[PDB]
């Protein structure tokens, strides 16, 4: 395999009013419904899915039903009514996964030999896009358990579609369109410096987890060998980038020209009919 | 205020001084100080 | 004034503005502050077009220019003659023309010869370093001019009679920044160069913040303009 996603949000509203299905009645774990999907290239699309009812006991997790007659019903109904689409998988509105999901997904990774899960957060706070994708495959392992089946964190993203926000920009009526030049790039300079660098000291978290813990898989395999290509800068103390500050004066350079041409010319457009229109206003006032 | 007797009774400007030079001396400038060169 | 200095919150009519920087740079000059004199003096002189065609601007530039004259460096003053103005021999056209000059005989010949209008400069104090600008002017041109020149060219060519005096009037040249020489003081060497870096790498991408501070300036006074209707 899978390249990435494109996940419409109107199935992601097809999770969500499943969820008002389930939050009026006792909701036991969470949601585990059908993830329809058009599957063309190595990228994915979704624009439709259904649900299915599902309860489970935590004692072996191991008792949980699905409803496959139901499945390939409304399956039939859709494929009926739309030969584009078909299943990729499935989704879950718990934002975080168990031992059991392996057993949802293997199992129903016989109608498609893909069956992807979808992470979601009906109350979303924190997370950035909710979407989320796995694939069950192998790497072994290096000391080569029997079959350690993993799941793989496939990137995924929100899907676009022409004339599907004709709801949606409409209803929240709350965007300001263009804000380039008014704040928008300090949102996200707040949020990329703290909410970059908090996730760095959380993994930092997890390497003090390495520190006292961590020795199930310390991870000696991607670890400090991405966290290298992170070292493709190391800029310890006295700062090392004498090869930067002529590079950054080239840089300031041709910026710093616009604006004192350019914003000269700002003064000379703002001048000459504040003044005439300035004058005319007041000695034409009476 | 202004005036209390005197109502009874790229240019020039930037360039006298240099040009002052250019009208009193070194007329023939280089064409005998140009005739050094052979006239010794 | 300068315990109390309290000026007007909006300038009045710019011929009482106009005199009133005149007036207040005319202190600046006896005071001496050659930085603030000549932008001060330079509005305050654009300032008041309006006057009497015998003159008063040519009185207002007359008196104006003498410090400027004193600066070490002047350009050409105005750029508009005026023959009354030549017929009163005001400003000394002749006195500048012996500032261009590096003469002295010619020099001191103008201040002997016409110390009754010296008299209606009344400002004495311009000739005490103007001489010494005769002197700076030569070597500012000089060392202007070339890239290396030495005590034994300038020293004895501007007849200062010895390496050291020359010496000292580049101690001040040094001192004032004006040259980048330097002095081999063994065998008499001015060992004098120029330095370098004359890019726009820094300077201008530093000046732009004048240059547009200039312009947000005129921006905002633009805006206030706009405020009044």
């Amino acid at each position: 395999a899978v390249q990435k996603v494109v996940v419409h949000p109107l199935v992601l509203l097809s999770v969500v009013d499943h969820f008002n299905r389930i939050g009026k009645v006792g909701n036991q774990k969470r949601v585990v419904g059908v993830l329809l999907g058009s599957w063309q290239k190595k990228v994915l699309d979704v624009s439709n899915s259904f649900a299915v009812p599902f309860d489970e006991d935590d004692k072996d997790d191991s008792v949980w039903f699905l409803d496959h007659d139901y499945l390939e019903n409304m399956y039939g109904m859709f494929k009926k009514v739309n030969a584009r689409e078909r299943i990729v998988g499935w989704y879950h509105t718990g934002p975080k996964l168990h031992k059991n999901d392996i057993a949802i997904n293997e199992l129903m990774k016989r109608y498609c030999p893909n069956s992807v899960l979808v992470i979601i957060d009906v109350k979303p706070k924190d997370l950035g896009l909710p979407t989320e994708a796995y694939i069950s495959v192998e790497e072994v392992h290096d000391d080569g358990t029997p079959t350690s089946k993993t799941f793989e964190h496939v990137t995924s993203e929100i899907g676009a579609e022409e004339a599907e926000e004709v709801g949606v920009e409409h209803l929240l009526r709350d965007i300001k369109d263009t804000t380039v030049g008014t704040l928008s790039q300090r949102i996200t300079n707040q949020v990329h410096g703290l909410k970059g660098l908090n996730s760095k000291l959380l993994d930092i978290r997890s390497y003090l987890e390495k520190v006292a813990t961590g020795k199930l898989p310390i991870n000696h395999q991607i670890i400090y060998q991405l966290q290298d290509v992170f070292n493709l800068l190391p800029d310890v103390s006295l700062q090392e980038f004498v090869k930067a500050f002529y590079l950054k004066t080239n840089d300031q350079m041709v910026v710093v020209y616009l604006a004192s041409l350019i914003r000269s010319v700002v003064a000379l457009h703002n001048l000459i009919n504040n003044k005439i229109a300035n004058r005319d206003a007041e000695k034409k006032e009476g | 205020m202004s005036e209390k007797k005197q109502p009874v009774d790229e240019d020039n400007w930037d360039d006298d001084n240099v040009e002052d030079d250019f009208s009193n001396q070194l007329r023939a400038e280089l064409e005998k100080h140009g005739y050094k060169m052979e006239t010794s | 004034k300068l315990v109390s200095k309290s000026v007007f919150p909006e300038q009045a009519n710019n011929n009482e503005w106009a005199r009133y920087l005149y007036y207040t740079g005319r202190i600046k000059a006896i005071q001496l502050e050659y930085s603030e004199a000549r932008r001060t003096m330079t509005n305050a002189l654009r300032k008041a077009p309006q006057h009497t065609a015998v003159g008063f601007k040519q009185t207002v530039h007359k008196l104006l220019i003498v410090v400027e004259l004193l600066l070490g460096e002047i350009p050409d003053r105005l750029q508009f003659r005026q023959p009354s103005l030549k017929r009163s021999l005001m400003p000394y056209f002749l006195l500048t023309q012996a500032v261009r000059t590096g003469n002295l005989a010619k020099f001191n010949q103008v201040l002997d010869q016409f110390g009754e209008k010296f008299q209606a400069d009344g400002t004495y104090t311009l000739i005490i370093r103007l001489r010494h600008n005769v002197i700076k002017t030569g070597v500012r041109m000089i060392s202007l001019s070339y890239s290396r020149i030495s005590l034994a060219d300038i020293a004895q060519k501007l007849q200062l009679d010895s390496p050291e005096d020359a010496e000292f009037i580049v101690a001040k040249a040094i001192r004032d920044g004006v040259i980048e020489a330097s002095i081999n003081h063994e065998k008499g060497y001015v060992q004098s160069k120029e330095m370098i870096d004359i890019y726009s790498t820094r300077e201008p991408q530093l000046a732009f913040h004048q240059r547009i501070s200039f312009c947000l300036d005129i921006h905002n006074m633009s805006v206030k303009a706009m405020r009044f209707p």
